[PDB]
């Protein structure tokens, strides 16, 4: 009976309740129903679309933006003070809605808030993102994942589309998949229980394996000690003094003759235990910062022991028949250990002409990819200490040399060897010309340009375009390396290739690059191919 | 170029450093000794920072009692490395690198050129600019 | 954005009012909005003296030489009147402005009521006022220092005393002791500083023939060189350089 | 080709922090870019500036005479100021 | 209030929400919604903001609604008035007139409202005008306030000319304003009005039309250019010769026409501040004359030019004026008399006479600049003469001259001046009553006169009817 | 080279606008700053040979205020400029009523030449200038601080305030480069302000001697 109000009809729920049992005074009653004095607000705001109609832009970007107002003012007024009770005693209406029309962003927030309190509200989150067709598409939260359905539902799909994605999707989701797995030991634990399990399958248990290998790297530098645990994992553990030797082993992360020598008794002998424990690439680490440093000389007591452990560990094979070995080969880790032995005296020396003279043979040692990718590590020890350049006859060719003759006989070992080349490159080394210094970054570039011509094309035209874009370095080496690369490209060209390196070959001074071609033309050849393909 | 000239002879520098180490102790009647010449001093003896088993003062205590009125400051030590402040312990040296000094009393720090001689805005130059320069006087005299 | 963060001094967060300043102190400040817009106020006038200061300064070195160090004294005050800045400070920031506002009105360098006296006074300190504004900014004396009222006008008093001090006394004979001081340190240098080097590097030549031919303006130098800048992507590219 | 009164001239990357160009990136901060730069043996300049591609708000010289009897009297007070101030700190001696 | 579409509706439903059943549900459901606004939020918002007011919606409408005209600036910048955009916002600011009795639609039109059809029919809806007149600056600014405002700033205008007359015998933002809506049809409304104002102040709002039109000029300026250039040189230079004879030449240069010269003319005549400087000019150049010796020569061009400008205003679609070569001979005469006796001194009375009783501002120029054995001959000389021309223009040089006379202190020029100043004083209005009190404020340095001036001015404070001797008494009394 | 000649000429050109606004004459800021391949559309890109020459670009400006004052440009063909050609200059401005003109020689110009103009400056002001001295702005210069001419009301007021004479003020020879860009005559004063390192600005007041 009091017909006043021009814009609080939207709360006339409340208004009637307060109204038809007011009683007493109500002047409190007939504020809250009067409190709407301007206009109808609702209204208003719907004519600002008709408005925006013959605006400058009449989308739904106006309704976004009014989505985005209201989820931040509830962001802001949130009743955490009691937003367990509110979430907890009705649970129905609000996030069913919520789920069905405002889940884009709106749960992940709240979740993400505090995730201490509104425990029923987590659980309602939490359902609708399982029910949802994709699974948990908006709660990505690394202190979220603490529920077995989320945390193994986000855990398939994160997996799930790095196997679809494959080795070029190794690299960029791999961090963001890793980082709630290794978020909690618990979690990780858990997802490597599931994994050896996945693993033990032949089929795909080798990127399982590979995967594992990954993971319990990133784990490594996050903190982990995990070591023993995935020493429990492998079966390792069947042998207890073996798994307690090799815990140790990790735990340490160096090498101990005391222990190798146990290690080295216990192989060698009628029973090897499954090679898969000193399979595990993190051992096989170990032993190269312990054994093909340029410095830290060994004893040399165990100098065999060591050889012979790692071509057996780089060497042997087996038949695992019914998880049973009984057909295995040790004819090549002779010759392995020769080589590594012969690497290991190299290191060793530590002198140049000699060096040189036995290069040749180094070439021959070169064909193990262990000996191989030995080099590699001893050589960028060496190349990246500091002044490590100041005697050059053509930009230290010797090393730069092995690094080629490493990618030419492995080409599985490229993705390394563009690591280093590419922090050598990246690196600005003082106390030297700058003439010099230039040169030494076209001699760079000459190896980028042998890395691309073994097959490595790819990712080093990517990696040239990314330095372009970013901490732009002179144009000179760019147009010297695309010299050079159009020399060793001939029809035909494909389309993803000539794509990725079109945007690079368009810009930035292009007729600089011809200067006196004449026979051949560089760059119209590849511009008609392109033509012609697109 | 707006710095202190005086600055600290070689051998009272070598003196200072060796005495000011970060694990000097001395006995009872050594100290009681030491302290005549402070010409300043208020002429009570200070709680050594031993006790039991024997009463063992320590040089930076008896520095502290040089250190005229009350002053705050913070200077590297020659031998300072820089990454111990970029990691932990930087108010806890493990090598006392740190030279700190509040309220007229050296909390912990090793004094060298860095902190006394004429390196700009040194100890000597806060103390001329704090307090009287016959305040700087007698603190030079008491030093020697 | 992190002189923003660092300055800004912004009241919305009340559980950090309630850190910083006491229950009296936020709710007055939170009521009064004129207080706020006169922090504002202040703000952009910090801003303004940023973009200035990186107008001064075109190189990135905030190394100048300046009458008062206003940190070591605020660290003599805080123990002097043993502020164990642990607990919330208890003074508001109005009385911050109004004390750094009057101080700059304080200190005083050109006297004149003149419009051109007027013009050099604000020159003359235009740094050091502009040094002490961002020292003493509303922010950090509340967070970072958390003086009492009776440290902070203390504190001002000092600086006043010490700028007073600091000023250049009249009479002092002072272009023989600036070229006197001149000498010293070329006494002190030698010609066999350089010590040459792999590049010739132009043969710069420096030490006290070069102070010596500069002395004596010389029509003909012995090293005259000349530094030169290229524009854009022609320096970018050693080729075009 | 080139000018007269100059001989070979050389060309490097400024090491040193106040040579090399500073950029106010839109966060506010300087950011350094080291950039190529010339100096000549043979100093002529109004000679140098004339040519293309040279910078006219960075470009100075190392002798007095010259600058000024280009750039009036200020110029010149205030690269003598920067020379001798050059001179007088190599060592790392500072002076007010 | 305003009934667009939706105010139309609202009223109807709350008419029909007053009987008849109409649940609460089906009342806010049959009501109004937010089609933008999400159901889901909705139902959230009662059980978070408690009933939370929709004004947060109605600010983001606002800020929305600023950007929308800041779209519609960028368009008209970028589209150069985009007949798109244009029409655009004309049927925006439409809809926002018929909804809303306006603020974004105000804002509307003041950014972009040109050569709207609608434009008049807005205006004449918006008859009051009474926040609009003045916010919509392309209609209200552009002709809106020429009937009626254009009026009322032209009685402003002539106020503060009073105003500062009356100060002086003891503007440029308004002007801005004005010209803020600076079109062709608004700068023509604008020169009729001040030639309207100048008709009826007979000269007096001369000046002030003259002072706007080379302030417009000068700031955001686009013959009259010619003319404000001359008058700005001229003020700039009292006594500049090239600037005298770059505007002789370019009046000389000028095409007889049907007013143009006239208005050109009467500006430049009618403007006490162009009158002092072509007084000062002419004395100048008369000094030179006489020191040079070559007495009649651009100085004869200047003060024909000034009497042309000067008898201008007698009527309209006039020529000049007759140059009196051979009167000129004899209104040197006296300067000659003047500078003869002065030599002497370092070493007449009847043209004098002549010259007051005739009406010359040349003649009174001339006094005032002689006023700022031979010497005193011919001092009482030009008191006569200006005893008989008793202009009001002469009487206000006069006490500019005896101010400086004053400065000077001269005990018996002291004497002089307090009894032509009483003279004044009693011939003259309350006006000159009022300077002549403010004159003996000063005056009487002597004891012999002091006695005498204060019984003097007592005597004019009753003698003076008019306020102003009253008043002048009463300051006269106090300070003394 | 065709080519560099248009391109000097447009640099020429743009730096007379600079010195034209700096120096106080009204100038838009189309012609203030105006692109290179906009100079070649309108005068045809080809100064050699080419319906572009000298004396083709030659503009003239009025002052800021009181138009009465206005100032063109000379440009002779000859490199080395003739006096017959300068007197023909003088009396094309005689058909003028302005006094004020600028030459700019791409050679020396003959000492007879100047004398010419010191004899005939005081009826009229007419300055010259060298390729390339004006080839590039000096007030862009970073070394160069800000300069402003000073006027008679306020230099006397400041010679009051500071109770000194206009001999006893630091002193600027006339023929300086900046003093000849600005025009500036003898007994003028000029205020330099400048970035202060140990005050941030520093304001010094100059007597053109």
């Amino acid at each position: 009976f009091s017909t006043r109000d021009y814009i609080m009809e939207p709360s006339i729920f409340n208004t009637l309740k307060r109204y038809f049992q007011a009683g007493g005074s109500p002047e409190n009653v007939i504020q809250l129903l009067s409190e709407n004095y301007t206009a109808v607000a609702q209204t208003v705001n719907l004519l600002a679309e008709w408005l925006i109609q013959t605006g400058v832009e009449p989308v739904q970007v106006q309704e976004t933006v009014e989505n985005h107002l209201k989820s931040l003012l509830i962001k802001h007024f949130d009743p955490r003070k009691a937003d367990s009770i509110f979430t907890e005693e009705g649970e129905t209406p609000a996030w069913l809605e919520q789920m069905i029309a405002h889940t884009t962003w709106r749960d992940l927030f709240y979740k993400l808030a505090e995730a201490h309190p509104d425990c029923l509200m987590l659980n309602f989150t939490v359902k609708l993102i399982s029910d949802a067709g994709y699974q948990g598409e908006i709660t990505s939260v690394s202190t979220a994942c603490q529920q077995l359905e989320v945390f193994s539902r986000v855990l398939r799909t994160s997996l799930a589309t790095i196997l679809d994605g494959g080795e070029e999707n190794l690299e960029k989701n791999l961090p963001e998949f890793a980082k709630m797995v290794c978020h909690g030991e618990h979690t990780y634990l858990f997802a490597q229980a599931m994994m050896s399990v996945l693993a033990q399958e032949e089929q795909g248990g080798s990127a399982v394996r590979r995967i594992a290998q990954e993971v319990q790297r990133f784990a490594q530098e996050k903190g982990h000690d995990a070591s023993q645990i995935t020493l429990a994992l492998g079966t390792a553990a069947s042998y207890p003094r073996a798994c307690q030797a090799l815990g140790a082993m990790l735990s340490k992360g160096a090498l101990n003759p005391a222990d190798i020598t146990v290690l080295f008794k216990m192989f060698t002998s009628m029973d090897p235990p499954p090679v898969e424990l000193i399979r595990v690439p993190a051992f096989l680490d170990l032993f190269m910062q312990s054994l093909f440093k340029p410095g830290a000389r060994i004893n040399q007591d165990h100098k065999h022991k060591y050889i012979h452990i790692l071509a057996y560990a780089a060497s042997v094979v087996e038949t695992w028949k019914k998880n049973k070995r009984v057909s295995i080969n040790k004819d090549e880790l002779k010759s392995t250990s020769k080589a590594v032995e012969t690497v290991h005296n190299l290191c060793c020396n530590e002198n140049a002409s000699e060096l040189v003279a036995e290069l040749s043979t180094l070439y021959q040692c070169i064909r193990f990819p262990v000996v191989a990718m030995g080099v590699l590590k001893w050589v960028d020890w060496t190349v990246s200490e500091p002044r490590y350049f100041q005697l050059q006859t053509d930009h230290t060719p010797v090393h730069l040399a092995l690094l080629d003759e490493i990618s030419t006989c492995h080409q599985l070992l490229h993705p390394q060897v563009l690591q280093l080349l590419v922090k050598l490159f990246e690196t600005e080394h003082s106390q030297l010309d700058v003439m010099e210094q230039l040169e030494l970054k076209k001699t760079l570039l000459d190896r980028m340009v042998h890395l691309l011509s073994r097959g490595y094309v790819l990712p080093v035209v990517s990696y040239i375009r990314k330095c372009l874009e970013k901490l732009d370095t002179d144009i000179s080496l760019i147009r010297y390396f695309v010299t050079e690369v159009l020399d060793v490209i001939a029809p035909p060209y494909t389309s993803d290739f000539v794509q990725l390196f079109l945007p690079i070959l368009e810009n930035d001074s292009i007729a600089g690059t011809i200067k006196t071609e004449g026979e051949h033309d560089p760059v119209t050849e590849f511009i008609a191919h392109c033509k012609s393909n697109f | 170029s707006n710095r202190p000239v005086m600055g600290i002879v070689q051998d009272t520098l070598t003196a200072v450093r060796k005495f000011t180490k970060r694990d000097v102790f001395l006995e009872r009647g050594e100290v009681m000794n030491l302290l005549m010449f402070l010409s300043t001093w208020d002429g009570k003896v200070p709680q050594p920072a031993i006790l039991k088993p024997r009463p063992l003062w320590t040089g930076k205590q008896i520095f502290s009692l040089i250190i005229p009125g009350h002053i705050n400051c913070i200077r590297t030590h020659s031998t300072h490395p820089d990454d111990e402040d970029s990691g932990p312990y930087k108010h806890i040296s493990p090598g006392d690198t740190k030279v700190v000094v509040e309220n007229g009393e050296l909390i912990m720090g090793i004094l060298c050129k860095k902190s006394l001689g004429t390196s700009a805005g040194s100890l000597v130059h806060i103390s001329y600019l704090e307090m009287g320069h016959d305040i700087t006087r007698l603190f030079y005299s008491n030093i020697q | 954005k992190a002189f923003e963060k660092k300055f800004r001094f912004d009241y919305t967060n009340e559980r950090a009012l309630r850190r910083t300043l006491q229950e009296d102190l936020v709710k007055d400040v939170l009521s009064n909005a004129h207080i706020q817009n006169e922090l504002e106020r202040e703000f952009e006038r910090m801003r303004e003296d940023r973009e200035v200061l990186r107008v001064i300064f075109p190189t990135g070195d905030s190394k100048v030489v300046l009458p008062c160090n206003l940190l070591r004294m605020i660290w003599n005050a805080q123990k002097i009147f043993h502020i164990n800045p642990r607990l919330p400070s208890d003074l508001h920031p109005i009385k911050v402005v109004e004390g750094v506002k009057e101080l700059s009105k304080k200190l005083v360098i050109v006297n004149g009521d003149d419009p051109l006296s007027r013009q050099a006074q604000e020159n003359a300190t235009l740094l050091f006022n502009i040094h002490l504004r961002s020292t003493l900014c509303s922010r950090r004396m509340a967070e970072e220092f958390r003086l009492s009222g009776e440290a902070f006008d203390w504190l001002l008093g000092e600086i006043e005393s010490k700028f007073n001090q600091a000023i250049a006394h009249p009479g002092e004979m002072v272009g023989a002791l600036a070229a006197q001081s001149l000498g010293e340190p070329a006494t002190q240098m030698t010609l066999n500083t350089f010590h040459y080097a792999g590049v010739s590097a132009k043969n710069v030549t420096l030490g006290v023939p070069r102070l010596k031919e500069l002395i004596n303006i010389s029509k003909k130098p012995k090293t005259p060189s000349l530094t030169v800048f290229l524009l854009g992507q022609s320096a970018r590219d050693a080729e075009r350089a | 080709q080139g000018i007269e009164q100059i001989s070979k001239v050389y060309m490097h990357l400024p090491q040193t922090d106040n040579k090399k160009k500073i950029i106010i990136t839109e966060d506010g901060e300087f950011k350094a870019l080291q950039e190529w730069i010339l100096e000549t043996d043979g100093v002529s300049l109004m000679r140098v500036l004339s040519e293309k591609d040279v910078d006219p708000v960075r470009t100075t010289s190392n002798d007095i005479v010259e600058i000024f009897t280009v750039l009036g009297i200020e110029a010149v007070r205030k690269a003598l100021e920067r020379e001798l101030y050059h001179v007088i700190s190599f060592d790392g001696s500072y002076v007010n | 209030g305003l009934q667009d579409l939706g105010v139309a509706n609202g009223e109807d439903l709350k008419e029909t929400l007053t009987n008849c059943t109409e649940p609460l549900k089906a009342i806010e459901q049959f009501q109004t919604e937010n089609g933008v606004l999400l159901p889901s939020l909705q139902s959230a918002l009662p059980f978070l903001d408690l009933h939370g007011t929709p004004r947060l919606e109605f600010h983001q409408s606002v800020f929305d609604e600023l950007r929308d005209k800041l779209l519609e600036r960028v368009s008209a910048i970028a589209s150069e008035g985009k007949a798109e955009e244009r029409y655009k916002k004309l049927e925006d600011l439409l809809e926002k007139s018929f909804s809303l009795v306006l603020q974004p639609v105000v804002m509307c039109v003041m950014k972009h409202l040109p050569k709207v059809p609608e434009k008049k029919l807005k205006l004449v809806m918006a008859d009051k005008e009474l926040y609009r007149a003045c916010a919509v600056e392309v209609k209200r600014q552009i002709w809106q306030d020429n009937q009626a405002l254009f009026g009322d700033e032209v009685s402003p205008l002539l106020k503060q000319y009073i105003l500062e007359k009356e100060s002086a015998l003891f503007e440029v933002v308004q002007r801005l304003t004005r010209m803020v809506g600076k079109n062709v049809k608004l700068y023509d409304m604008v020169l009729q009005f001040l030639r309207t104002l100048f008709l009826r102040t007979r000269n007096v709002h001369y000046c002030t039309l003259r002072a706007e039109l080379l302030m417009s000029l000068h700031d955001l300026d686009v013959c009259h250019k010619f003319t404000w250039c001359l008058d700005a040189c001229i003020r700039e230079r009292f006594v500049d010769s090239k600037r005298a004879r770059e505007l002789q030449g370019f009046l000389d240069g000028v095409k007889k026409g049907q007013e143009q010269v006239l208005g050109d003319l009467s500006m430049i005549l009618c403007d006490p501040f162009a009158i002092n400087t072509l007084a000062l000019s002419t004395v100048r150049h008369l000094q030179e004359l006489v020191g040079q010796e070559t007495l009649p020569l651009l100085l004869l061009l200047r003060l024909l030019a000034l009497g042309q400008g000067a008898w201008d205003m007698i009527d309209s679609q006039v020529f000049k004026e007759p140059k009196m070569e051979v009167e000129l001979i004899t209104r040197f005469l006296p300067m000659l008399m003047s500078f003869l006796v002065d030599d002497y001194t370092f070493n007449p009375e009847s043209f004098t006479k002549f010259l007051q009783e005739q009406r010359m501002a040349c003649e009174v120029g001339l006094y005032y600049v002689l006023h700022i054995n031979a010497l005193l001959r011919l001092l009482p000389g030009l008191v006569e003469t200006f005893g008989d021309l008793a202009f009001g223009d002469i009487f206000l040089h006069l006490l500019t001259g005896n101010l400086a006379l004053l400065a000077d202190e001269f005990a018996l020029e002291d004497f002089c001046s307090s009894l032509f100043d009483g003279f004044f004083l009693t011939a003259s209005p309350r006006k000159e009553n009022v300077h002549r009190h403010a004159l003996r404020l000063l005056i009487h340095l002597h004891p012999r006169v002091a006695p005498s001036k204060l019984e003097a001015l007592q005597k004019a404070l009753e003698p003076t009817g008019q306020s102003g001797e009253a008043v002048k008494e009463l300051y006269s009394q106090l300070g003394e | 080279d065709d080519e560099e000649e248009t391109y000097r000429l447009w640099k020429i050109r743009k730096t007379i606008m600079q010195l034209c606004h700096d120096r106080g004459y009204l100038v838009t800021q189309d012609e203030l700053d105006q692109t290179l391949e906009e100079f070649k559309a309108q005068f045809g890109d080809k100064p050699s040979e080419g319906r572009p020459r000298r004396t083709d670009l030659t503009v003239l400006v009025a002052h800021n205020d009181d138009p009465t004052d206005q100032m063109f440009v000379f440009f002779p063909e000859e490199p080395k400029v003739g006096i017959k050609t300068i007197k023909v200059y003088c009396q094309r401005m005689q058909e003028e009523n302005i006094t004020r003109a600028l030459i700019v020689v791409q050679q020396g110009m003959t000492p007879s030449a100047k004398q010419s103009l010191v004899d005939m400056a005081p009826k009229y002001i007419l300055e010259q200038f060298l390729q390339q001295e004006l080839l590039i702005n000096i007030t862009e210069h970073e070394l160069v601080p800000e300069h402003v001419v000073m006027t008679k009301e306020e230099v006397t007021e400041l010679l009051a305030r500071y109770k000194l004479r206009e001999n006893q003020l630091p002193r600027i020879q006339a023929g300086d480069p900046v003093a000849r860009y600005f025009g500036i005559k003898r007994g003028q004063v000029v205020k330099i302000i400048r970035p202060s390192e140990t005050a941030g600005r520093y304001i010094t007041y100059r007597l053109v001697q």
